Formats: structure tokens, C-alpha cells, sequence
């Protein structure tokens, strides 16, 4: 039978059932706020029981209004979502109830949200390239098709811009099916995904799920696992090949910590929740791809106070098969995608998988850079005058990689109202084996922002 | 046994009604009683105090006290207000300087609210939103340049202390003004400037120079002063949001600006440490992303169905000698639409709105600025980010081409251009002609140091003379070409007779 | 003449990285304080 | 001075003199260069990296880091040894014959071989 509030705080509702009706974990429980303002049937989840039938659960809406005493009950299940072809070109929230039409897939076929990861058996490593169309994510950091990709980043650095770029290059031609997490970011941003997906059609072969920063976090933690949700149906079941953006998966370990301090857990390092590898891990390896059913992934990884030694980060590259970790040092130079060339990395640049005209190519880029970021100290004090000759040259061409290492990407287009460019992964090999032999010192540097292709290069050489 | 679970039902069923404080200090309360208290409900103590019942524990329930809390002690009676956390809204609001309880502080008489409202709705979902689309100018050139600010934007203005921010903030509400006027919603723009632990000298300062432009005909200030408990300081934000979101469902427009959304969230680690919940990242706790984020997100522009109101966010964020990597300033950013970085370089060196180009952005923008602004400002920021890099290369390199030359005092003509006096705001029609004189090198013959008066007497000549372009840029939005000609024409005309400081001749 | 420029730019490119430097040596103090109270207040709200 | 000598106190510290002196040369030497030191600085600095690595030893309990035997230096030969380091007795040998050597003879030796 129904049980009963008896401690609130913030979104945490502890709840006291009968002897033996206490409910499982991660249950779904139904509370009513009855004061008219704001008067809502409040979704509870089940995360701990603390004993003498108590049960601390994590509220999806926000606890408000909410009276001591009030009944609540148990639906005897996880929080379920909608799954089927159905859920393509609409906008869930959390809890799976759809908001451009709020009668939407309550017959479809529900899905609990939680649930075990593939077995070891069923995994096998993906090492089929993905070429994006941009220069440095192709030739360094080379995405993997069916494999988790990060987007790391602080502040301002171009993140969600990424990852509609990656919408424009992948969803927008993509096969199968694409699924879209927002978890903690704007509403505004979903909103301009929505309209910006209907306008290329690509909205009917999406499904758009929304957690966004005004919700408590609750849902702003179980949105990831419900977007994960219809991504593993159209992976398990349909057989589709599926794309799967999330951003920005730090606010699902955001909304952790806060869920972990207003339940009583002691806080970690620097006041994350003591399982933020559990969980972290449970959602990030259900992402991962099968042996005959590929999921490719996105996610964008928010870096707090530009610290990419925070656990939060720390934890999440170990998921991950290629990280393109953004800087803000990169960014200020207007170098975009503003991607840090040394501290990004790809587990699919080996000889083996790339070919070694692809990976001697970037070895040597990233040597140049290597010893550019050495000599960043005596260029800072001094300046490029006073090195040796040969670091001299090489320094010279270090700052033109880094440069050509820009592009004008196509969602770039709202912003420098110039139009965006590809360059298919050949051309960007040989550009850059160009570049590290010296072929192009001569040009100006500003000849190479955001330039984007070898018979580009020379356009803009020749307009300077 | 079984008897007794069941009396034991019967008395918790039984479960007007008042409470007892049995724990007060440093602004947290506990009071014993209340069953039946709402989780954020609005507790009165006795002495007029209002306190937000936060924890709602089994034995007793933690509210958080609004205002002076040293009148609160053991043994008081505490009532349920029947409200949640909520403060009164209406049109009275308007002109009134009010705590963040609704409370007038100005010395006026009681406020006539239409309704309550709570601080704690949720945002409009993402299919009640739509892509900013008209302006809202800001009267700073600087800002309506280079990083416009559409209605329904959070634009983020973030600086040192004392690097004109509240200047900036309040020259975009005094520029409203000219839309009031028009007595037209869909163009009219209603101000609520929630000061957030800000001196009382201050925000009485900003009352009169919202006086003296005619800001407080539509201008409402949430004040809670350094003075006023964490509480206050707290909740202040949220009261302003509440005001200005009555108004943004009723299809009016809002600008609310937060300053400092800094001292908000001092305000909150306050709270949150005296409540013992563990700190994170500066002490702060894990939530204050929440609060921020809860807080701005409301700032939005409602579809046609709701209305088509809006709400623009300008929070204000005082970074620590420019550590906009910081813990507080990056979350804002992260919410924020776009930030405004206020150098103080740039301030001590006399470039007044300190401005810096580059980092500064306006994401949402460019939808949301006239065709004609956009036309003269597109060449603007690029060029000012490239002068900005060769200012520095210049001052060590023995000698430059002529190019370079030719581009460096263009920059020092662009960067005195959008130099602008305080409580000074210009219409977008004078701001596109002031950025024409200047883009299209008509500041060229003009030397650097007069550049400021040259804009201005021209602006003048043409308000007094030819206001036809003006008029113009009103009406149709751009400068066309026959409008262009005029003013270039109206522009050699000025040149002639505008004398310089050292009595050159401009032409 | 290009010594004594290139002298004063580096001069000012090292107080401008002194001032960096001091800025960033702050921060890293105030946060090993704050990490350390953090530590020793978790420990007492343990106990 | 009064308990290991007055000569031993003298070697000691000079030697420490002249370490914290190419402590605090080492930025400059690193971002702006040996050569833009003062001559005195200079011979001082080829002292200093000469004394480090002479005051490394190849010990007996570390034959299995090294290969080669250890050795003894008596005290009177240090500080004979290092009174000569800083006078620039040994200025003009090169810096690898002080490396893991154990005294004046070994350091004949060595600066022979190389
Ligand atoms: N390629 C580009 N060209 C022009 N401007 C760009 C480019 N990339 C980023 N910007 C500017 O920087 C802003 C960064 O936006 P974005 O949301 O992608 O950044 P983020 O801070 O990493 O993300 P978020 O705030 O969502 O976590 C863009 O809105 C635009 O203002
Ligand atoms: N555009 C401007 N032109 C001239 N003076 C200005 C301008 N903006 C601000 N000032 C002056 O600079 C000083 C500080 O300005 P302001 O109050 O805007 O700073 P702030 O960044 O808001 O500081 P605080 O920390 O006090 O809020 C005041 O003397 C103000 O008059
Ligand atoms: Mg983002
Ligand atoms: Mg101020």
C-alpha cells in the first residue's frame, strides 16, 4: 500500500512504507503537491533504504509545496520512457512524457531506464575511422566510428558548437538513427537544435531528450539514462546504426554531487559524490557499441574553472576512444575549433588502422608542436628572435600548423557569416605533410585562420 | 502490538496551527510543530521576520531567515504564512525600490500587487521558447557593435571591481527609455536592477540617475544591500526574476539585471555552510550551478502561444583581477549566452566601456541587430581584434608597412569612436551613423584625439539638420544607399567647419 | 638601439608573467587552504 | 670551525656558496643564455657543475646501479679535493671526468680516458 513523507530536503523525499511494502530501488514513486500555484504528481526515485521501511528517494520535478504526510505511491517499477521508430523527430524529457505534443507515446512500448551493460562476451573494439571533414580531428585526433568520442572543455570554448558541427557532418547524412541528450545545458540551445534539425529534415530521424539546467537534479542526472535508453532500443532491437550527442555529460556527475550531499553521503576529493566512478561508469558503458550493432557516441565534457585535473574529467576519459579536449588558450588565439592538439588523442592514430603516411604525418605535427609549447617560455620572455636557427624554422612553421589546424567549420556560419568548409582526409594529410617539410613557410601566418583546404590556401595567399 | 500501530495511525492522521523555535542562530531556525508546512513555505515569526522552510525534517523543520534574525529566539511562535516561497507582482512594482520580500524600501506608501508569484517555476520548456529577434539596445556602442544583445538573451557582463559594469547596466536600462515612450508592448522594455549585496550609497546612486534619465517610470530596483542578512542577499535574484517573469507571461518585455550574481552566490555558500552541507570547489557548495542556472534560465523568449514576452538577463559578475577561469565567473559563462569582459586595463587607461574585444561575445546575437547596425559593425570587431594585437607589435618593432600603419590608426579611431561617456546612452540611430564615421574612414582626416567631439557635434548637426537619415534608420532599419549618400554628403559638409584642438584642417 | 628595445620588451613580458605567476600562485593557495580545511572538516563531521 | 676545522669549514662553505650561486644562474642560464653572464659569473657556474658531479660517488652498495666498484674517499682528500675544485685547480678538465668518481686519483684516471 501507499506510504508516507516524512522528511523533505531539497528534491530528496524520504518515504516510510508498511513493514513489508517497501519498494525496490529505483523504483518510481507518485507524490502530489496540492498547493494551486505550483500544484503538481511529483515523480520520486527510489536510491536508498535506510531502514525501519524508510526510503530516500531523488525527486525528478522540483520539491515544492510538498507537505509532510502525504501519501505516496509506488508504481512497482523503474522510471519507464518510450521506445520505437515513434520517438524519432519529437522532444522528451526525463521522464519520457513528450513536449511538442504532451499526448504523445504514452502506448508506445516503455523501457526502463536502468539497466546492466552489454556483457563482456557481446563487447569487441571498434577501429573503423570516422571522417569528420575537419582538419584536425582527422588527422589528429581521428574519430572512430562506432566508438565513444569526447569534447572537453571549459567555458566558452566552442563545445555545443562542436557538437552541432558533428551533427552537420555525421547526423546529417547519417543512415540509420541519432539521438540527442541535453543534460544540463541551455533550454535555449535545445530549442535552436530543434528548429535547426526540422529546418535540414534531419528532425525525423532524431530523438531529442531534454534535461536541461532549470530542472532539479534529479532529472538533470536520470535524462542521460533516458536518452541512453532509446538509443539501446534502436541498437538491440531495430538493428539501427545509432548516433548518440550528449551534452554536456559533466552535469550528469553535477547533478550527482548535489543528489549525493542532500542525501548524506560524504563528499570526495574536491565534494563529488564518493561513487562518481560507479555511476559514471554504469552510464558510459552502456554506451558502448556491440559486436554487430554500432552506437556511436558524442559527448560534450564540461571542464569546471578550466581544471582538467578535476575528478569529474578524470574519470570520464578513461571511457573514452577519442578525446578532442579544447583550450582555452587555443580559443583566444581564434583558433578554431580551438582543439589542443597535444592533449587530445584518438585510440584509432596506430599505423595499423590510420596507414603510416597518415600516422608519420601527425607524429611530426604534433613533434612540432611538441617543441613549440617547450620554447613557449623563452618565446614569452625574449621572443622567436633569440632561438636557434633550426628551433627558429621550426617554430616559424609550428604557429602555421597550429594555424591551418583551424577551419571554417559550418556551424561557424551564424557567427563569421562565412560559409563552412570540408576537407576530405587526403588533402588534409598532404597539406600538413607540406607543412611540416617547410613547403609553405614562406606564405604570411594569417593566411591560414580558418582557411580550411590547400586550393583555399592558396585563394587567400594570393588575396593577401 | 498490532492495536498499537493502528492508534498510532489514528494519531498521526489526526496529525491555525503554530509552531515553537527550538534552534536559532546566524540565520538558520528550527522549528518544532508545523505538520503540515509546505517545503519552502514562507514561515512568519513574530517580529515581522519571514524565514523559507528549507529542511521539513521529521522532529522539527529548518527555515532559513529573510532579515533580521537576531530578533528570533527560543521559545517564538512561528505561523504558516499558506504561501511557497513566493513574492507579490504587478504593474505597481514599477518606480519602487522593494526587498526581495516585496516589501517597498523607498519611503513610499504600500505597493497595490496584482497577485503572488513563486520564485521557484520552473523555466519555459524548449518548445516554449523562440530564437531571439528583435534588438535590445543597450545605447553602449560597444555592446549594440560588437556583441548585441537580443530580447530573451543572458548576456553576462563580468569584471573587476570598479571596471564600470553597473555603468554599463544602467546606461542600457536609461536607454529604454525611448521605447516607454512609444506606449507600444510589443516595443516598450520594463527594467528590474536586483542590486545584490551592493552598497547602500549605490543603489541610491542608481535610483538617481534612473531618476534624473527617467528609468523609474518603468525601472523597478530589488535592493539587498550588503546590510541585509545572506537571506536577502540570496533571494533578491529570484524576486527580480519573479517580477520581471509576470510581466514576460503577460507578452511584455523585461530586462533584469543581477548585480553582482558573485555576491549571490557568496550569499548562498553562506547559507549552505551554516546548514553544514559539505563545500565543493571554492568552498562553495555543489549547487551553486544550480542556483545560477535555476535563476538565469528563466530569462527567455516566449513563443508566439505564450505570449511572445521576454526577459533579458544582464547578470554582473566581479571577477578577481581578471580570473574569468575562475569557479563562479566559467559557471555564469556556461550559463550565460554571451559575456561582456569588462578589462581593467582597458578601464585605468581612459577606454570607457572597457570593452575587451575578442573575448567578448554575444552568441545569440547578429539575429538579433539591425540590418543597418549590422552592415557598419560586421567589418568592426575584426578589426579591432586585429589593432589590438598590432598596438602591442608596434610599440617594439623598429618600423611597419604602410598597411600596418594604415590599419593601426584606423584602430586608434575605432577604439576612441566607441569610447562613450557615462549615463550617456545613443539610439541605435545615432549609434550607426557614430560606427559609419569611423568603418568607412571618414575619421581618417580627422585626428585621433578630437575623434570624441567630431562624433558628437556631427550627431548633433545632423539631429538639428538633416534628421531625415535618422528618421530613416528609425523606419526602414537600414542605411540605404540614398541615405548613405546623404550622410556622406552631410559628413564632408561637417568636416569643413569643424574646427580641431590644434586648429587643423580636417577636410 | 634594438638591444636596449628588445631589453625594455622583455623586461615588461617578465613583469607581465611575475604578475601572472602571482596571480596563479594565489589561486593555488587559496585552494590548497580551502582543500585542506575541507579535508580536516569532513574528518571532524565524521567523528 | 671548532669542531670539524677551520679548513674543512672554509672548503664546505665555499662549496655551498658557490651551489646557491648557480641556483639561482640556472633560470638565467636556461631562458637567456651562458654567455650573457658576467665572466666571473661564467667560471663560477663550470665551478659549480663541476662540484655537483664531484660530489657524486660511486658507492660500494650501489655496484648494481653502476657496474663499477665503489671507493673511499678520505676526508683530508675531499677537502683537498673540493679546496681545489673551488680554486679552479681542475677548471680546465672536462665536466664528465668529475662523474661518479671517487677521488683525486680516480679523477686522473678518468680525465686521461676521456
Ligand atoms: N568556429 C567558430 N567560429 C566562430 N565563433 C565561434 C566558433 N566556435 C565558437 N565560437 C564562439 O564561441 C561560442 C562558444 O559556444 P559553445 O556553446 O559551443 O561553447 P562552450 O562554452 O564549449 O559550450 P557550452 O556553454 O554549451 O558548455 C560560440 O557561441 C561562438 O560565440
Ligand atoms: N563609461 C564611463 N565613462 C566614464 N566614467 C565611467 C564610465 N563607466 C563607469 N565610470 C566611472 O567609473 C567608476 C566606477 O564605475 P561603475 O560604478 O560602473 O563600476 P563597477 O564595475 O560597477 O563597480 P562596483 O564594484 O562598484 O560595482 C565610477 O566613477 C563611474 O562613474
Ligand atoms: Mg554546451
Ligand atoms: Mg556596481
Amino acid at each position: 500500500t501507499a506510504g508516507r513523507v516524512v522528511r523533505i530536503t531539497g528534491p530528496v523525499v524520504d518515504v516510510e512504507f508498511p513493514r513489508g511494502s517497501v519498494p525496490e530501488l529505483f523504483n518510481a514513486l507518485h507524490a502530489e503537491i496540492t498547493f494551486g500555484a505550483l500544484a503538481k504528481t511529483l515523480t520520486l526515485e527510489v536510491a536508498q533504504h535506510l531502514g525501519d521501511s524508510l526510503v530516500r528517494c531523488i525527486s525528478m520535478q522540483p520539491t515544492d509545496g510538498l507537505v509532510r504526510g502525504v501519501e505516496v505511491t509506488d508504481t512497482g517499477a523503474s522510471i519507464s520512457v518510450p521506445v520505437g521508430d515513434g520517438v524519432k523527430g519529437h522532444v522528451f524529457n526525463a521522464l519520457g512524457d513528450c513536449l511538442d505534443d504532451p499526448g504523445y507515446g504514452k502506448d508506445f512500448e516503455h523501457w526502463s531506464i536502468h539497466r546492466k551493460p552489454p556483457a563482456f562476451s557481446d563487447l569487441e573494439p571498434r577501429t573503423e575511422m570516422l571522417e569528420t571533414g575537419l582538419k584536425v580531428v582527422d588527422l589528429l585526433t581521428p574519430y572512430v566510428r562506432g566508438g565513444k568520442i569526447a569534447l572537453f572543455g571549459g567555458a566558452g570554448v566552442g563545445k555545443t558548437v562542436l557538437i552541432q558541427e558533428m551533427i552537420n557532418r555525421i547526423a546529417r547524412n547519417f543512415g540509420g538513427t541519432s539521438v540527442f541528450a541535453g543534460v544540463g545545458e541551455r533550454t535555449r540551445e535545445g530549442n535552436d537544435l530543434w528548429v535547426e534539425l526540422a529546418d535540414a529534415n534531419v528532425l525525423k530521424d532524431t530523438a531529442l531528450v531534454f534535461g536541461q539546467m532549470d530542472e532539479p537534479p534529479g532529472t538533470r542526472m536520470r535524462v542521460a539514462l533516458s536518452a541512453l535508453t532509446m538509443a539501446e532500443f534502436f541498437r538491440d532491437e531495430q538493428g539501427q546504426d545509432v548516433l548518440l550527442f550528449i551534452d554536456n555529460i559533466f552535469r550528469f556527475t553535477q547533478a550527482g554531487s548535489e543528489v549525493s550531499t542532500l542525501l548524506g553521503r560524504m563528499p570526495s576529493a574536491v565534494g563529488y559524490q564518493p561513487t562518481l566512478a560507479d555511476e559514471m561508469g554504469e552510464l558510459q558503458e552502456r554506451i558502448t557499441s556491440t559486436r554487430g550493432r554500432s552506437i556511436t557516441s558524442m559527448q560534450a565534457v564540461y571542464v569546471p574553472a578550466d581544471d582538467y585535473t578535476d575528478p569529474a574529467p578524470a574519470t570520464t576519459f578513461a571511457h573514452l576512444d577519442a578525446t578532442t579536449e579544447l583550450s582555452r588558450a587555443v580559443f583566444s588565439k581564434g583558433i578554431f575549433p580551438a582543439v589542443d592538439p597535444l592533449a587530445s588523442s584518438s585510440t584509432i592514430l596506430d599505423p595499423a588502422i590510420v596507414g603510416d603516411e597518415h600516422y608519420r604525418v601527425a607524429q611530426e605535427v604534433i613533434r612540432i608542436l611538441q617543441r613549440y609549447k617547450d620554447l613557449q617560455d623563452i618565446i614569452a620572455i625574449l621572443g622567436i628572435d633569440e632561438l636557434s636557427e633550426e628551433d627558429k624554422q621550426l617554430v616559424n612553421r609550428a604557429r602555421r600548423i597550429e594555424r591551418f589546424l583551424s577551419q571554417n567549420m559550418m556551424a561557424a556560419e551564424q557567427f563569421t557569416g562565412q560559409p563552412g568548409s570540408t576537407v576530405p582526409l587526403k588533402e588534409t594529410i598532404e597539406a600538413f605533410d607540406k607543412l611540416t617539410k617547410g613547403e609553405f613557410d614562406h606564405l604570411p601566418e594569417q593566411a591560414f585562420f580558418l582557411i580550411g583546404g590547400l586550393d583555399d590556401l592558396a585563394k587567400k595567399a594570393e588575396s593577401l | 502490538a498490532a492495536d498499537i500501530e493502528g492508534a498510532i495511525e489514528d494519531y498521526v492522521s489526526s496529525f491555525e496551527e503554530i509552531g515553537t523555535v527550538i534552534d536559532a542562530g546566524d540565520g538558520i531556525a528550527h522549528v518544532e510543530g508545523l505538520p503540515s508546512v509546505m517545503t519552502q513555505e514562507l514561515l512568519e515569526f513574530p517580529g515581522g521576520v519571514l524565514g523559507v522552510a528549507l529542511n521539513l525534517d521529521e522532529h522539527s523543520v529548518g527555515a532559513v531567515i529573510l532579515g533580521e534574525f537576531e530578533k528570533i529566539e527560543e521559545g517564538q511562535q512561528v505561523k504558516r504564512t499558506g504561501e511557497v516561497l513566493s513574492v507579490p507582482v504587478g504593474d505597481a512594482f514599477l518606480g519602487r525600490v522593494v526587498n526581495p520580500l516585496g516589501q517597498p524600501i523607498d519611503g513610499q506608501g504600500d505597493i497595490a500587487a496584482e497577485t503572488r508569484r513563486a520564485l521557484e517555476l520552473q523555466a519555459p520548456s524548449v518548445v516554449q521558447r523562440q530564437s531571439v529577434s528583435e534588438p535590445l539596445q543597450t545605447g553602449i556602442k560597444a555592446i549594440d557593435a560588437m556583441t548585441p544583445i537580443g530580447r530573451g538573451q543572458r548576456q553576462l557582463i563580468i569584471g573587476d571591481r570598479k571596471t564600470g559594469k553597473t555603468a554599463v547596466c544602467v546606461d542600457t536600462i536609461l536607454n529604454q527609455r525611448e521605447a516607454w515612450l512609444t506606449g507600444d508592448p510589443k516595443q516598450q522594455v520594463r527594467c528590474v536592477y536586483v542590486a545584490i549585496g551592493q552598497k547602500g550609497t549605490t543603489i541610491a546612486s542608481v535610483k538617481r540617475a534612473l531618476e534624473e534619465g527617467g528609468a523609474m517610470e518603468y525601472t523597478t530596483i530589488v535592493a539587498a544591500p550588503a546590510s541585509d542578512a545572506a537571506g536577502f542577499k540570496w533571494l533578491a535574484p529570484y524576486t527580480g526574476s519573479a517580477i520581471g517573469q509576470h510581466w514576460m507571461y503577460n507578452g511584455k518585455h523585461v530586462l533584469i539585471v543581477f548585480d553582482d550574481l558573485s555576491k549571490q552566490a557568496d550569499a548562498y555558500r553562506a547559507i549552505s555552510l551554516l546548514l553544514r552541507r559539505p563545500p565543493g570547489r571554492e568552498a562553495f557548495p555543489g549547487d551553486v550551478f544550480y542556483l545560477h542556472s535555476r535563476l538565469l534560465e528563466r530569462c527567455a523568449k516566449l513563443s508566439d502561444e505564450l505570449g511572445g514576452g521576454s526577459m533579458t538577463g544582464l547578470p554582473i559578475i566581479e571577477t578577481k583581477a581578471n580570473d574569468i577561469s575562475a569557479f563562479i565567473p566559467t559557471n555564469v559563462i556556461s550559463i550565460t549566452d554571451g559575456q561582456c569582459f569588462l578589462e581593467s586595463d582597458l578601464f585605468n587607461q581612459g577606454v570607457r566601456p572597457a570593452i575587451n574585444v575578442g573575448v567578448s561575445v554575444s552568441r545569440v546575437g547578429g539575429a538579433a541587430q539591425i540590418k543597418a547596425m549590422k552592415e557598419v559593425a560586421g567589418s568592426l570587431r575584426l578589426d579591432l581584434s586585429q589593432y589590438r594585437e598590432l598596438e602591442a607589435f608596434a610599440a617594439f618593432a623598429s618600423d611597419l608597412d604602410a598597411a600596418s600603419k594604415a590599419q593601426l590608426d584606423r584602430g586608434a579611431r575605432l577604439v576612441e569612436l566607441l569610447k562613450q561617456p557615462q549615463y550617456s546612452p545613443l539610439a541605435v540611430e545615432e549609434q550607426v551613423v557614430a560606427i559609419f564615421l569611423g568603418t568607412q574612414g571618414h575619421l581618417d582626416s580627422v585626428p585621433v584625439e578630437d575623434v570624441q567631439r567630431f562624433e558628437s557635434e556631427l550627431l548633433e548637426h545632423v539631429k538639428a539638420s538633416h534628421s531625415d537619415i535618422f528618421d530613416g534608420i528609425r523606419e526602414t532599419k537600414k542605411l540605404s544607399e540614398e541615405a548613405e549618400e546623404k550622410l556622406v554628403s552631410v559628413i564632408n559638409e561637417f568636416k569643413k567647419g569643424f574646427q580641431a584642438s590644434d586648429g587643423s584642417s580636417v577636410v | 638601439a634594438s638591444r636596449r628595445r628588445a631589453m625594455k620588451s622583455a623586461t615588461d613580458n617578465a613583469d607581465d608573467l611575475i604578475k601572472a605567476l602571482t596571480l596563479a600562485a594565489n589561486r593555488e593557495r587559496q585552494a590548497q587552504i580551502t582543500q585542506e580545511i575541507s579535508e580536516i572538516v569532513g574528518g571532524a563531521n565524521a567523528l
